[PDB]
């Protein structure tokens, strides 16, 4: 969910991309600015719904 | 025969042999005025 | 042969004649707007790239804050007040179409800030 | 028959070779998209 | 009359004040011409 | 030893083992014509010519050999759509029969060239050593090329002994093969005109037969010889390479132009055709044409014969399309059945609307209608909380004349836009999408594909020119260079 | 490194240079500048002034629509205008 | 010897400014193009053409003008100054664009003239000709784009206009109607022209911080032997460095070398048959496989989808007053956008 | 999904032919003595 | 299927990443 | 060697080698009929263009029968 | 030495040289143009 | 018809795979010297 809008843009090869359009989509806008490592979340489920991977690479 | 466009394509024909013309004169010309060896 | 087998790694002289290069060069354009000096040729490739890129990351991370690119639009008018288009408006409508239509649904109100 | 002198050996060094494969590969991984569109 | 006579350090400083003038002009140009927006 | 780029360079001086490869080569290109025929026959419908011929089915080798005469299958059925034809043996299997064995007999010749490479007649008496006297050889060939050239305006062409050439009207409707007169006035100049491509080669030939001899007999001059380094063969190349992309330059432009050569009955339309809105304004004509002998609305476009008003279609249209985008057009909207007709629209006023055309240049396209006048008068907004053309608010109604749908009408608002929706396109037409499972993404007819592919290829060999032409002028610089300090000072 | 050409540095310098192009130069400015301000680069070139880009009233564009018979409809362009 | 000999021996003379017989074709052109340019820029306007101001004259500023495109009623037409259009007359002629067929159709000769003399003066001087070789890649890029490309659309019309922005909207364009971004052979062109600007700035580098002290001073310009001899720089050093930190490294001067006439000569290759498929509109605009899942599921959505939208805004906002020729009207209603914006 | 159906082997062919033309040379390359 | 294809040949090109770099042509100085 | 007699009967037509003529031979007749095509190839292309029209060459899919 | 005067470089120059300072005077004009 | 998507790779690389194998021993055998 790239745009904090609960919205969620799938991005990865497993879940419908190519090389081409693929790509690991950027932490959630409801986070902001604001430090999202995994130990932050609830679990790694929220974590890769509010695009964490994106910080942590 | 011979319309309005056929004219003008001899018009720039013409125009551009001419500039071929001049240039070559020139050029013949000067080019022998000095080259010694 | 293959030309590239002419070089052997670890050669103590040059591989090719750079008073040649510059010879040729040199008579292409004219002899003081070519490089003779190596050294000067090498600063030259190296320093124009890495120039320009820090220009173009400065760009990034000045736009980073709001301070964008020339903005014409509308500036050349007619003696009346119509608006007469430049090409810098033909560019803005095809930017109003990619404002108008990024982020379908994240938008609530007139302004764009953010 | 005569052996015919105008042949010669044929070569391709390791670089080459990776190089090589190095282009081939990466090609294919940005046409593979457009193949199964 | 040959033979540099005018000093060089001084063609250039004068060549060049002459087109940061010319070049400033236009940038004056900018804020009242037509390119102008008013 | 060599680089792998290099391994050709083997034959640069063994006229036998060039021989050998130039008819390998041959061999496969010829084979390649007549494999690519077969599958085209084990694949090509002749069902229908009208709204299913072979440039809506990825037929690319099929239409060269309809332009020449070859319009029939041994299996009975014909380009054109007639029965009990007798195509004779030159039938387009006979072609591609003939082909594949061109082909196995100059494989053979290739073997028995590379074996036997050291024939005496490659090598020069004086030196005794390899050597092909080039400036003799191109007159020769030049001779025979144009000796062949005549014929085949002479003969082929003008019907004197052959078959002829395709020629249709200005609308692809009567096209077929006849017999071409020749043309020698002003007109024979312009590209649509038949006339024109037999003069040329009766003309062209004659003057290849005279240059073939000029060149048989004077010798090239010194100061040539020297300059366009003869006798290397690696030059012949880069001049040929010169001519043969030149060639390309010209056959990619009268491909996407159209012109006599490029029939639309064999290749497809123009994009320039749906530009100029051809097609519109023909059927138009056409139309006021009968209401003016008194005829009805729906029996004046019931006249419009349907082939007529498919090329009046937007997927027809070259431009349309993508590159990997593949296949034939009718994996895109689907094989064309029949034609719904002519679709009007109206609004509650009884005032007649106009879609406005999609563009080659858009994907997608915007349903706007106006009237003759070009005023917005209804259209299918986006954001509907203000809308003041939604066809809803303006009663658009739409009805048909002639074709499937001729004298119904249709008032539902969802079924009037989906029609609105397609009269975007042009003529409104059925499709049998189920068959080829199309996808409705439109694709680019042969016109199209033989059009990028020649462009592309005519480009690239431009480099190739380049390149053997520097390698020719240069051989004596090449692997380096050497000495000396000279530069400035004359 | 050197050819006939007598050596730019030497004539940039040379008094009688100066002599020359103090003329010269503010010679050619004055002569564009005033073919701008006498308005007759405007006729050179069709382009358009100030106050004519648009007729009056009207709000639409001149826009050649045919190849041929062009020359002739930008003509009657220039006829709205006054 | 003959006036051959001598009109040869004067034009093959070493002057400051080599002519050659290249020259004769060059230099008439090379000047005629940017002169054309420089005109248009500050004289002639774009009205009668794209209902556009378009020159210094106008008020346009240096990034704003150009020298725009015939209209699109033109066609294809080489619009010569004596020709149907212009019919002699000189400023009706640039009023309908003359001076862009004018530009590009001598700058097209002026390349040719260009290439050839790199030729020629190769030939003379004794050296290999892969100055021309690489040259032929901005050929190719002139070639496809300013002539293949228009060719193959409606008209001169939709080929670039010579100007700065007015080659920013050439961009857009080719975004927003052929989504050129994702072609394959547009990247090629970016890997190349990036990846080319990357060794030019990466051997610089390389080669001056692995230099030999060859003076006493620090500035070790100075230090240079124009007159080669041994390598001014450690060649043995640099394959060492690059070897333990990217693990690669080159170590044959005259690869290195030729690798780098490769790359962006390469690149500037693919980048041109792209857009000699762009010609014919036969673009790499989408993907079906996604279109379809994209129809049927409205929960599907990739970095893909959303940039097609971004397009179909540009294509819808622009058109307008980007096509005139079209007399285009999308009422207020029509016009895709997203919520608030 | 909704691909095409000889994505697969036209990505295959095409990585494998040219590859295994490489492969041929280098190694016929790499065992000549000398 | 495709997942697959683009995986392998991702996986190929690392694999010759790391042979290029640890199984390259020792590079040899003068002698060649 | 190896003559045959295909070979033999061919052998005459390559045999005068580098055989060229003398000086600049045909060249200035040459370059006449290049400077002919060259305008040869501008009409066709001008006609094509149409930039020179020709009351009879009508440049369209008209002018078809 | 005795360099000429009037040659190639010259003309050069001047092809250049002449046009533009009367193009940045035509241009050094618009710049008072208004409405 | 209504064959399996496969098949076609399937031989294809049955042919191709163990054919370029023996092709690389053959050339590279070929190939060394004496
Ligand atoms: C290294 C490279 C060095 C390059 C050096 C280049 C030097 C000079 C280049 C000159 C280029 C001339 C281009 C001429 C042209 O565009 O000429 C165009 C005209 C055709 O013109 C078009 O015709 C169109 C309409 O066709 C329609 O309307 C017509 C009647 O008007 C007929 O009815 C026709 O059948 C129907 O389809 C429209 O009127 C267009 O506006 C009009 O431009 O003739 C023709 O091209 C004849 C064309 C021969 C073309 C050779 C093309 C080579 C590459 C092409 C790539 C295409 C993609
Ligand atoms: C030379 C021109 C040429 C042209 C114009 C055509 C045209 C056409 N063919 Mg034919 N064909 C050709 C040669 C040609 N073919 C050859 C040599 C063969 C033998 C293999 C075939 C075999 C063939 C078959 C078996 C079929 C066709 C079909 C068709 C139609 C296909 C529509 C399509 O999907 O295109 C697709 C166009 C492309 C995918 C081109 C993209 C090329 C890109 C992907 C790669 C370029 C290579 C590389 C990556 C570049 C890198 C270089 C490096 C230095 C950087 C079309 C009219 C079909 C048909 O008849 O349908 C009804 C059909 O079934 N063709
Ligand atoms: C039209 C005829 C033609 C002919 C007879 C040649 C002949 C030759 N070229 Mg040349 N070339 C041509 C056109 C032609 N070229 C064009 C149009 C270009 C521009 C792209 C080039 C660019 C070019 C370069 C850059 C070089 C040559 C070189 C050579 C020599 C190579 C020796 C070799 O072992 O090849 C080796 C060929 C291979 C190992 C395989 C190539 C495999 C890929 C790239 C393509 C596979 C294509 C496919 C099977 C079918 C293609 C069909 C075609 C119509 C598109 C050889 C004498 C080389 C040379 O001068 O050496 C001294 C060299 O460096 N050529
Ligand atoms: C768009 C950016 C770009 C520009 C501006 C550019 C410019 C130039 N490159 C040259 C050379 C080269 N470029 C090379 C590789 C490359 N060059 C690249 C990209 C560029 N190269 C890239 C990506 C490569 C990698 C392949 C090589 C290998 C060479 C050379 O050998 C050559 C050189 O000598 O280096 C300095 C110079 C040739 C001079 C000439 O031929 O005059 C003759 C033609 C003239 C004078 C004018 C006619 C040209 C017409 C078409 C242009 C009209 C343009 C208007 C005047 C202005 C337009 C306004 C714009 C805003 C659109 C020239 C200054
Ligand atoms: C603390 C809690 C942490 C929880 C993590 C949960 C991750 C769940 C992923 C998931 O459910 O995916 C479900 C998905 C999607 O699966 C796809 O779903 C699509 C619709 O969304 C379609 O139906 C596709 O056809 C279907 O394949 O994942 C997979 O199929 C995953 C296979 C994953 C293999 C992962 C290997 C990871 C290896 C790591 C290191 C290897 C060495
Ligand atoms: C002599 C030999 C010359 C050989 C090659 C010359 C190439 C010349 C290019 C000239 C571009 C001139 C632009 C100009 O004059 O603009 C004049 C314009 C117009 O400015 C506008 O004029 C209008 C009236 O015409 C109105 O007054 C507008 O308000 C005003 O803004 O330019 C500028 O203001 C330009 C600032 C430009 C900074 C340019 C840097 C360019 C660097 C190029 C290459 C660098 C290396
Ligand atoms: C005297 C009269 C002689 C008449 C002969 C007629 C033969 C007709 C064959 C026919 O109609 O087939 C019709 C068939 C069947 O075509 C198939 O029909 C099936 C249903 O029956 C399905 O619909 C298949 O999908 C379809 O492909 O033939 C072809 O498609 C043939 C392609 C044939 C290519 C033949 C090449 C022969 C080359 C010979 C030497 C080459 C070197
Ligand atoms: C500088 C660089 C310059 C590069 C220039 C590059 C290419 C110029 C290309 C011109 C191509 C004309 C291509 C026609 C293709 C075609 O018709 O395909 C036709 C096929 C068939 O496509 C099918 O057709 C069916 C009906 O018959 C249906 O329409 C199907 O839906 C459709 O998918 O499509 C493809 O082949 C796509 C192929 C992508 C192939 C990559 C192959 C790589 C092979 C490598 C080694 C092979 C060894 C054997
Ligand atoms: C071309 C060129 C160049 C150029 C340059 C220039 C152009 C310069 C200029 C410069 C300048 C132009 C300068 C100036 C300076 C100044 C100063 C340093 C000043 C100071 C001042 C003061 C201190 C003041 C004061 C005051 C006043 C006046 C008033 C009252 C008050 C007061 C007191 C405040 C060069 C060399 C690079 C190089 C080569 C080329
Ligand atoms: C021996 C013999 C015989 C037989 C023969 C035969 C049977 C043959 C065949 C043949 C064949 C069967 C052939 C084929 C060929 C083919 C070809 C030649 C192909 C080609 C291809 C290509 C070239 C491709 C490519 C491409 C691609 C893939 C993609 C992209 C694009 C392109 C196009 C580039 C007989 C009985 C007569 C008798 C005598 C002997
Ligand atoms: C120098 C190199 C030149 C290359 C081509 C030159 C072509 C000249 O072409 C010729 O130009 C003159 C104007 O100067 C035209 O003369 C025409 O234009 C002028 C305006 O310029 C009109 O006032 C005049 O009534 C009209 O006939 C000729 O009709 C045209 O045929
Ligand atoms: C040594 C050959 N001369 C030479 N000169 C120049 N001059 C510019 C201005 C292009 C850097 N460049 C090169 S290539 C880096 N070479
Ligand atoms: Mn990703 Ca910068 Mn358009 Mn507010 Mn969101
Ligand atoms: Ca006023
Ligand atoms: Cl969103
Ligand atoms: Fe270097």
């Amino acid at each position: 969910d790239i745009d904090g809008i609960r919205e969620p843009v799938s991005g990865s090869l497993l879940y419908g991309n190519n090389i081409i359009t693929g790509a690991v989509v950027p932490s959630s806008n409801a986070i902001g600015l604001h430090f999202y490592p995994i130990w932050e979340a609830a679990s790694l489920d929220e974590w890769l719904y509010n695009g964490g991977p994106y910080q942590l690479i | 025969t011979i319309t309005p466009s056929l004219k003008g394509f001899f018009i720039g024909l013409l125009s551009g042999a001419v500039v071929l013309g001049l240039t070559f004169a020139v050029l013949i010309a000067i080019s022998q005025i000095d080259k010694v060896q | 042969e293959s030309a590239n087998y002419g070089y052997k790694f670890g050669q103590e002289e040059e591989t090719y004649n750079i008073v040649a290069a510059h010879g040729y060069f040199g008579r292409l354009i004219f002899q003081y707007a070519s490089f003779n000096n190596s050294r000067s040729l090498h600063f030259f490739l190296a320093a124009w790239p890495v120039v320009g890129v820090w220009f173009t990351a400065l760009g990034i991370s000045t736009m980073a804050f709001n301070l964008n690119g020339f903005n014409f639009n509308h500036s050349v008018i007619d003696a009346k007040g119509n608006v007469i288009n430049t090409w810098a408006d033909i560019i803005n409508r095809a930017n109003l179409g990619m404002e108008v239509m990024h982020e379908r649904n994240a938008h609530n109100f007139p302004l764009d800030l953010a | 028959m005569e052996p015919n002198p105008n042949r010669q050996p044929v070569e391709l060094n390791r670089t080459s070779l990776y190089l090589g494969l190095l282009l081939i590969l990466v090609l294919a991984l940005l046409f593979s998209s457009y193949f199964f569109n | 009359s040959e033979g540099g006579r005018i000093p060089l350090w001084i063609v250039a400083t004068v060549a060049g004040m002459g087109v940061i003038v010319i070049v400033g002009l236009f940038f004056y140009g900018a804020y009242a011409g037509l390119g102008s927006s008013l | 030893g060599l680089p792998w780029y290099r391994v050709h360079t083997v034959l640069i001086n063994d006229p036998g083992r060039l021989i050998a490869a130039h008819l390998m080569h041959t061999a496969l290109v010829a084979g390649w014509a007549g494999s690519m025929a077969l599958y085209e026959l084990a694949t090509f419908d002749p069902s229908d010519p009208v709204l299913n011929p072979m440039w809506r089915q990825g037929m690319f080798v099929l239409p060269f050999m309809a332009r020449l005469g070859v319009t029939g299958s041994w299996s009975g059925w014909s380009i054109t759509g007639e029965t009990g034809i007798d195509p004779g043996f030159w039938s387009f299997e006979g072609v591609a029969l003939a082909h594949i064995v061109l082909s196995g007999l100059l494989f053979l010749a290739a073997c028995w060239h590379w074996v036997y490479w050291d024939l005496e007649l490659f090598r020069d008496p004086r030196t005794g050593e390899p050597a092909l006297d080039l400036p003799k050889m191109f007159g020769i060939h030049l001779f025979l090329a144009g000796l062949l050239c005549f014929g085949f305006g002479a003969f082929h062409l003008t019907g004197l002994f052959g078959p002829g050439m395709w020629v249709s009207d200005p609308y692809g409707l009567t096209g077929s093969v006849q017999p071409v007169a020749p043309e020698w006035g002003p007109d024979g100049f312009n590209p649509y005109n038949p006339g024109g491509v037999v003069a040329h080669h009766i003309a062209a030939g004659i003057v290849g037969i005279i240059a073939g001899l000029f060149h048989i007999l004077v010798r090239p001059p010194q100061r040539l010889y020297k300059a366009l380094r003869m006798g290397n063969i690696e030059t012949v190349l880069s001049s040929s390479i010169a001519a043969v992309f030149f060639a390309a330059f010209v056959v990619a432009g009268t491909m996407w132009y159209g012109s006599a050569t490029t029939p639309i009955e064999l290749f497809g339309p123009t994009r320039y055709q749906w530009d100029s809105s051809y097609f519109q304004q023909e059927i138009n004509r056409r139309v006021q044409a009968s209401l003016a002998s008194g005829a009805t609305l729906e029996e004046a476009w019931s006249a419009i014969p349907e082939k007529l008003a498919f090329y009046d279609y937007i997927g027809n249209n070259p431009a349309k399309g993508g590159l990997f985008r593949t296949g034939p057009m009718n994996k895109g909207d689907g094989i064309a059945q029949a034609w719904k007709g002519h679709a009007v629209f109206r609004n509650k006023e009884g005032e007649e609307l106009f879609v406005r055309r999609m563009p080659a240049f858009f994907e997608s396209f915007p349903v706007i209608l106006t009237d003759k006048n070009g005023v917005v008068k209804a259209d299918i907004p986006f954001r509907r909380a203000e809308s003041k053309y939604s066809f809803e608010q303006q009663g658009v109604t739409v009805s048909f004349y002639g074709g499937e749908l001729n004298g119904q009408t249709f008032t539902d608002p969802p079924t009037v836009k989906s029609y609105a929706r397609k009269a975007i396109f042009g003529e409104i037409f059925e499709f049998d999408t189920e068959t080829l499972n199309s996808d409705g993404i439109f694709r680019t007819s042969p016109r199209g594909w033989f059009t990028f592919a020649h462009a592309v290829f005519a480009l690239l060999f431009f480099f190739g020119h380049i390149w053997h032409g520097a390698r020719t002028l240069f051989r004596d610089v090449f692997s380096g260079i050497d000495p000396e300090l000279s530069p400035e000072q004359v | 490194g050197t050819t006939g050409e007598r050596p730019f540095s030497d004539i940039i310098t040379s008094v009688r240079y100066w002599v020359i192009h103090s003329i010269t130069i503010p010679a050619l400015f004055i002569a564009g500048w005033l073919f701008v301000s006498t308005g007759l680069a405007y006729d050179v070139f069709g382009t358009p002034r100030p106050d004519s880009y648009y007729a009056q009233e009207q709000r639409s564009i001149p826009l050649v629509t045919d190849r041929f018979e062009a020359k002739q409809q930008v003509e009657t362009f220039l006829e709205q205008l006054k | 010897r003959g006036w051959f000999d001598i009109l040869d021996d004067w034009l093959k003379r070493d002057r400051f400014v080599f002519v050659g017989w290249s020259g004769i074709l060059l230099f008439p052109c090379a000047y005629l193009a940017l002169g054309g340019w420089l005109t248009g820029t500050t004289f002639v306007t774009s009205w009668y053409t794209h209902g556009l101001a378009s020159s210094y004259l106008e008020g346009c500023n240096f990034l704003t003008v150009a020298v725009s495109t015939p209209a699109n009623s033109m066609g294809h037409s080489l619009l010569l100054l004596w020709g149907p259009e212009a019919q002699g007359d000189f400023t009706r002629w640039c009023q309908l664009g003359g001076l862009w067929t004018f530009i590009a159709l001598h700058g097209a000769f002026g390349l040719i003239g260009f290439m050839l003399r790199q030729f020629e003066i190769a030939r003379l001087v004794g050296v290999r000709p892969y100055n021309a070789i690489a040259f032929s890649a901005p050929i190719a890029v002139f070639v496809s784009v300013f002539l293949i490309y228009p060719l193959g659309q409606s008209s001169w019309f939709f080929a670039p206009s010579f100007g700065v922005a007015a080659i920013f909207r050439f961009l857009l364009f080719f975004q927003g109607f052929h989504n050129w971004t994702l072609n394959p052979f547009h990247m090629m062109g970016v890997a190349g022209v990036l990846g080319g600007a990357l060794l030019c700035a990466i051997h610089g580098a390389t080669v001056e911080n692995t230099l030999f002290q060859d003076g006493e001073g620090a500035s070790t310009f100075r230090a240079f032997n124009p007159t080669q001899a041994e390598e001014t720089y450690s060649m043995v050093t640099a394959n060492r460095f690059w070897s333990q930190i990217f693990g690669i490294a080159f170590s044959n001067k005259r690869w290195l070398h030729f690798f780098m006439l490769f790359v962006p000569v390469t690149g500037l290759w693919m980048s041109a048959i792209g857009v000699v498929g762009l010609a014919l509109n036969l673009r790499s605009y989408d993907f079906i496989s996604q279109e379809i899942r994209a129809a049927e599921d409205p929960e599907f959505e990739t970095f893909y989808t959303k940039n097609l939208l971004l397009n179909e805004g540009i294509r819808a906002w622009m058109a307008p007053q980007d096509q005139p020729h079209e007399n285009f009207v999308f009422p207020e209603e029509v016009l895709p956008r997203g919520n608030a914006l | 999904m909704e691909v095409n159906q000889l994505g697969l082997i036209a990505t295959a062919l095409f990585v494998l032919v040219p590859s295994v033309f490489l492969i041929i040379l280098y190694v016929q390359t790499e065992s000549q003595q000398k | 299927m495709e997942t697959i294809t683009y995986v392998f040949i991702f996986a190929c090109i690392i694999a010759l990443f790391f042979f290029a770099i640890f199984f390259r042509e020792p590079p040899r100085i003068t002698k060649k | 060697a190896r003559r045959t007699w295909l070979g033999d009967i061919l052998r005459p037509l390559n045999s005068e080698y580098g055989k060229v003529a003398p000086g600049w031979g045909t060249t200035p007749l040459m370059a006449v009929f290049m400077g002919l095509f060259l305008v040869f190839l501008l009409i066709i292309l001008e006609i094509y263009n149409s930039t020179l029209i020709l009351d009879g060459v009508n440049v369209s899919w008209k002018a078809l029968g | 030495v005795s360099y000429p005067i009037f040659t190639v470089r010259w003309v050069a120059v001047h092809t250049l040289a002449v046009p533009t300072i009367f193009f940045l005077g035509a241009i050094a004009a618009m710049q008072f143009i208004q409405r």
